[PDB]
RNA sequence: GCUCGCCGGAAGACCAAGGGUUCCUGUCCAACGUUAAUCGGGGCAGGGUGAGUCGACCCCUAAGGCGAGGCCGAAAGGCGUAGUCGAUGGGAAACAGGUUAAUAUUCCUGUACUUGGUGUUACUGCGAAGGGGGGACGGAGAAGGCUAUGUUGGCCGGGCGACGGUUGUCCCGGUUUAAGCGUGUAGGCUGGUUUUCCAGGCAAAUCCGGAAAAUCAAGGCUGAGGCGUGAUGACGAGGCACUACGGUGCUGAAGCAACAAAUGCCCUGCUUCCAGGAAAAGCCUCUAAGCAUCAGGUAACAUCAAAUCGUACCCCAAACCGACACAGGUGGUCAGGUAGAGAAUACCAAGGCGCUUGAGAGAACUCGGGUGAAGGAACUAGGCAAAAUGGUGCCGUAACUUCGGGAGAAGGCACGCUGAUAUGUAGGUGAGGUCCCUCGCGGAUGGAGCUGAAAUCAGUCGAAGAUACCAGCUGGCUGCAACUGUUUAUUAAAAACACAGCACUGUGCAAACACGAAAGUGGACGUAUACGGUGUGACGCCUGCCCGGUGCCGGAAGGUUAAU
RNA sequence: AGGACCGAACCGACUAAUGUUGAAAAAUUAGCGGAUGACUUGUGGCUGGGGGUGAAAGGCCAAUCAAACCGGGAGAUAGCU
């Protein structure tokens, strides 16, 4: 549910957080837990690669089944899981053989609920077959793009991805982005659409809740000294260049992918 | 077991003080000097072979050296160890 | 003979400004 | 105020000390000139 | 030595860090000490730091470091696997009393506890670098039960007052006792137990996970405090004996209760929220290879071991960082009384100090304060500074508004003390006794004693009752920025920066992008509801016309055009 | 509940006076802002000089910053004093 705080005090009157009645009130699954320290956006150099990352809430990771390997076996959701590493919510599921594995939540999917891996899976959201065991039109989602290395496309938060057209040993998908890929028809989707689709109807609501989830200060170009950035400097709020990154490459329109190897799997761009 | 050569090289001189005085008449203790590298074992075992008494227990510290003058030229004494030795009830050395 | 002089210290009142 | 040096043995050994000269060639070229010089304290250490 | 003054959430006490003998004693006063100095953190000499239990070392890991091989790089080197280091985190155990000129959870006395080795005896499935459990974790809030601790009464010892009164509802002091061991309480969590089978836990598993019966519903785990013992002891106000007037020897009363009560404990709990909250070992359990009346395991008893290094002293400071015995800086711990909401503030206690030049004088002028006739912003760039406001309860409260606010708007009234209501009330607390009882640290009834607001009525003192300290000035119009934040360490705190929100644009994952000759690494163990870049800057209403120029994106008939 | 309100510790630094061969190479005194957070603080770690880091002031990077410090090229060069 998307409820709107009331504006009490400033810094909460445009909150909209998503409150989700369904969600494990509880701890994590603690076999399913692996430690993740912080970047703070530095590499092995120790220098900032990716600006605007550092401190938020200290989180673990939940070792989510990207792949759904175990097929055959049947499996039950005992309980929807918050996340702290993704927008989607995760699924805790128990296997008819004990084993306990997390999955991406599908939209729709509830505790009770059965989901199968594998060739002969039923045509339900949650089940993972095989692309060329899943119909034409059919939406689906944690998409592999190489045989057994795991789901990669449409995994966020009310993603999903429509197998347009089967050719050969290939099928068509059309991405989130508009893009028509193509991606070997043995890959392995996940039926349905990732669940948590309010989760883009949030609104922060002030600058601490951006700096609770990790993200520091953008300081604007325009707003530096031509030393550290093209569009430093002027007396007053000046200008008079093309848009940059700060590193001298334009940012307004100026295409900057350059994959020679994987363009063959481009059927169309976004565009 | 210890070589007696090892044993004869532990005990450098009875320390001799108010305090040593005092522990010696009162908590029937024996203040040494002892080897900066000798163990509290090695004091028990000297004690016993070199004095012929019985120990109780072996309470040893390290006494860090003074830094004094000499004629405008700084100087520092050698740290050394100090043996607080308990006899038994009815011993005496 | 002469000490070494100091680094800047902090002064009173700031030069006047003739222009 | 808070002044420039605070100190800390730690800080100081790892920072300074012999091991961490000796770690690469260009703090052992410290230890060579040092030597060559003929300083009585080679690095903070002692 | 007496008095006076000052601090007392410190200017007291105990530490870490850092320093390193500054500690204690004797002796000296050249220099050092902003003066003198007989004194000193100064000179000189001697002394002083005692640990199985405190800490380090040690076992274990975090960030991160190093890194056999390895990958990469003109060389130097870079990165990183197995590993191995790395606390600021996890991991066995000691308390009270006494003692030194100077150490003490270290010495002594009393009373404890922990871990491992060896031996004996009984009984026995033991075994890991592997599996599972556990360790093991957030913010906020709330309440109950408690203790530290305080207060008062009782009790005991002493007192009868330099000046009116003071044998009483009087005055002063003391009224302390630990770990451990036993008990298992307020509270918190979880349904036990048995059997059978199993695509899981790199193999196995009696363990964990899962499934299916059956029976019983009360079994287990956790837990402050209390109580008992520890303790016929120790401590103990004072008094009797020696005083080398520093301090030794000797004996020893009461040692209870009630009430109040933490920010400490139960509580790593409980409730709730979103931003979703280390790791590894010790520990417990499971088996594998292997070992089979052996090794090894479990329990009791006995004996042995627990090394080494630190331990003085300062530590919000004259001993550390600031060239100084420098009004600065410096993390943790302890937290008495009266008033008070309080760790504010005032005055005190314990304890510690009077800040290492003094003596006079009582000019101008400077500094820091107090008061001021009449006037009241006339001052001035500007009410700068100052003055002022200031508490609690009740009443009352505008435009405007995003309906929260604005608001403590503004403004008005009351306030001390005494008595009564009520020899102390409402409330809180709760003994004896009675009754029940699965019989105990229980339940119900019971209100002795104790504590105790607030209000009303009446009276009463002062110029003034919020009396001190403490403690909003208020209102109106308007620019800018939505807001809380951030910034020029040291002349700028702002309208600047950021910001949620918005938009454009890039980016299909070996992502774009960034650091890097490279290997790699960050982005991200993320995957277009994502990530980067750019501009704009909450919200509301909106965001028009122009694609010639310069970028960018796409097209391609020809023209020109590189190496070759 | 809250980047909520008042207000100590704690963090800061708006105003004034003092001080300016200072008590102090940035303070003191009286007022002042934040004070459950985009908070603050201990310990340790990482980022290195055309490089870092920067809620952006050319700020900060050991009292040094429109290119740190130390040594070297080095007796740079100086139509200038
Ligand atoms: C002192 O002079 C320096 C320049 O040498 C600066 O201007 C500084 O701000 C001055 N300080 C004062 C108080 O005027
Ligand atoms: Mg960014
Ligand atoms: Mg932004
Ligand atoms: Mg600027
Ligand atoms: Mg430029
Ligand atoms: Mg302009
Ligand atoms: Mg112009
Ligand atoms: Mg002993
Ligand atoms: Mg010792
Ligand atoms: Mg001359
Ligand atoms: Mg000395
Ligand atoms: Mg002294
Ligand atoms: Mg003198
Ligand atoms: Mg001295
Ligand atoms: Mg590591
Ligand atoms: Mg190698
Ligand atoms: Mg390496
Ligand atoms: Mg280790
Ligand atoms: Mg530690
Ligand atoms: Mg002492
Ligand atoms: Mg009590
Ligand atoms: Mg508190
Ligand atoms: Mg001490
Ligand atoms: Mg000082
Ligand atoms: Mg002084
Ligand atoms: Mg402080
Ligand atoms: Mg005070
Ligand atoms: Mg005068
Ligand atoms: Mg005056
Ligand atoms: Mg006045
Ligand atoms: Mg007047
Ligand atoms: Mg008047
Ligand atoms: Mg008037
Ligand atoms: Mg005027
Ligand atoms: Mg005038
Ligand atoms: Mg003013
Ligand atoms: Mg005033
Ligand atoms: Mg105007
Ligand atoms: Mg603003
Ligand atoms: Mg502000
Ligand atoms: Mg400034
Ligand atoms: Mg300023
Ligand atoms: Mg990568
Ligand atoms: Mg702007
Ligand atoms: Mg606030
Ligand atoms: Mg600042
Ligand atoms: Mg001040
Ligand atoms: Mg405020
Ligand atoms: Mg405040
Ligand atoms: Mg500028
Ligand atoms: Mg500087
Ligand atoms: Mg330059
Ligand atoms: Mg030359
Ligand atoms: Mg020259």
């Amino acid at each position: 549910a998307v409820v709107k705080c009331k504006p009490t005090s400033p810094g909460r009157r445009h909150v909209v957080k998503v409150v989700n009645p369904e969600l494990h009130k509880g701890k994590p699954f603690a076999p399913l837990l692996e430690k993740n320290s912080k970047s703070g956006g530095r590499n092995n150099n120790g220098r900032i690669t990716t600006r605007h990352i550092g401190g938020g809430h200290k989180q673990a990771y939940r070792i989510v089944d990207f792949k759904r390997n175990k097929d055959g076996i049947p499996a039950v959701v005992e309980r929807l899981e918050y996340d702290p590493n993704r927008s989607a919510n995760i699924a805790l599921v128990l296997y008819k053989d004990g084993e306990r594995r997390y999955i991406l939540a599908p939209k729709g999917l509830k505790a009770g609920d059965q989901i199968q891996s594998g060739v002969d899976a039923a045509i339900k959201p949650g089940n993972t077959l095989p692309m060329r065991n899943i119909p034409v039109g059919s939406t689906v989602h944690n998409v592999e793009m190489k045989p057994g290395k795991g789901g990669q496309l449409a995994r966020s938060a009310g993603t999903y991805v429509q197998i347009v057209a089967r050719d050969g040993a290939y099928v068509t998908l059309r991405l989130r982005s508009g893009e028509m890929r193509k991606v070997e028809a043995d890959c392995r989707a996940t039926l349905g659409e990732v669940g948590n689709a309010e989760h883009m109807l949030r609104v922060l609501g002030k600058a601490g809740a951006a700096r609770w989830r990790g993200v520091r200060p953008t300081v604007r170009g325009t707003a530096m000294n031509p030393v550290d950035h093209p569009h430093g400097g002027g007396e007053g709020r000046n200008f008079g260049k093309h848009p940059v990154t700060p590193w001298g490459v334009q940012t307004k329109g100026k295409k900057t992918r350059s994959n020679k190897r994987t363009d063959k799997f481009i059927v169309r761009r976004r565009s | 077991m210890i070589r007696e050569e090892r044993l004869l090289k532990v005990l450098r001189a009875p320390h001799v003080s108010e305090k040593a005085s005092t522990a010696m008449e009162k908590s029937n203790t024996i203040v040494l000097k002892v080897a900066k590298d000798a163990t509290k074992a090695e004091i028990k075992a000297a004690v016993q072979k070199l004095f012929e008494v019985e120990v109780e227990v072996v309470n040893t510290l390290v006494v860090k050296g003074k830094v004094k003058r000499h004629g405008q030229r700084i100087g520092r004494r050698s740290d050394w160890k100090k043996a607080y030795v308990t006899l038994k009830e009815g011993q005496n050395l | 003979g002469k000490p070494r002089p100091y680094s800047p210290r902090p002064t009173s009142h700031p030069r006047p400004i003739r222009v | 105020m808070k002044r420039t040096f605070q100190p800390s043995v730690l800080k100081r050994n790892r920072s300074h000390g012999f091991r961490a000269r000796m770690a690469t060639k260009n703090g052992r070229q410290v230890l060579a000139r040092r030597r060559a010089k003929g300083r009585a304290r080679l690095t903070v250490s002692k």
